[PDB]
């Protein structure tokens, strides 16, 4: 995801 | 080693524990991720560097029989005894590059 990105 | 082929890739592993990927060697951003192989025992391996500050982020070994997961045209992933790891690939045409360079080295093992 975006936030682990 | 000779390089069979080049992607920009971030490259992720799992941490099963929180259930998160996280970015290899802790640092995130785009790599250069190579397959190279070692002719004198045909090995193959996967190296991966940090594009800007050249961090060795991953270099593991590609086992005869490895089933290699195409998640989508642009994640790609696979799984050892230790961890599993992801390859979010800066393009499709990377990820063509990369998946082609795999396949074949998981065809001559
Ligand atoms: C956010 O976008 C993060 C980081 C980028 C990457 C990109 C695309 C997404 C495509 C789906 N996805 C997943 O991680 C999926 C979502 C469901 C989640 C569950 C388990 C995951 C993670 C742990 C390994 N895994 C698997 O599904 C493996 C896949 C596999 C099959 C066969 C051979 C080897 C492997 Cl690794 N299955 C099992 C049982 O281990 C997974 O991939 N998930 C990406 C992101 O979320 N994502």
């Amino acid at each position: 995801t975006e936030d682990e990105l | 080693e000779q390089s069979i082929c080049q992607a920009r890739a971030a490259v992720m592993v799992y941490d099963d524990a929180n259930k998160k990927w996280v970015p290899a060697g802790g640092s995130t951003g785009f790599s250069r991720v190579h397959i190279y192989h070692h002719t004198g025992n045909n090995t193959f391996r996967v190296v991966g560097r940090k594009i800007q500050d050249h961090q060795v982020v991953i270099n593991c070994a590609i086992p005869k029989g490895l089933k290699y997961n195409q998640a989508t045209q642009t994640f790609h992933q696979w799984r050892d005894a230790r961890q599993v790891y992801g390859l979010n690939f800066g393009s499709k045409e990377d990820a063509n590059v990369f998946a082609s360079a795999m396949m074949h080295a998981l065809e001559v093992l």
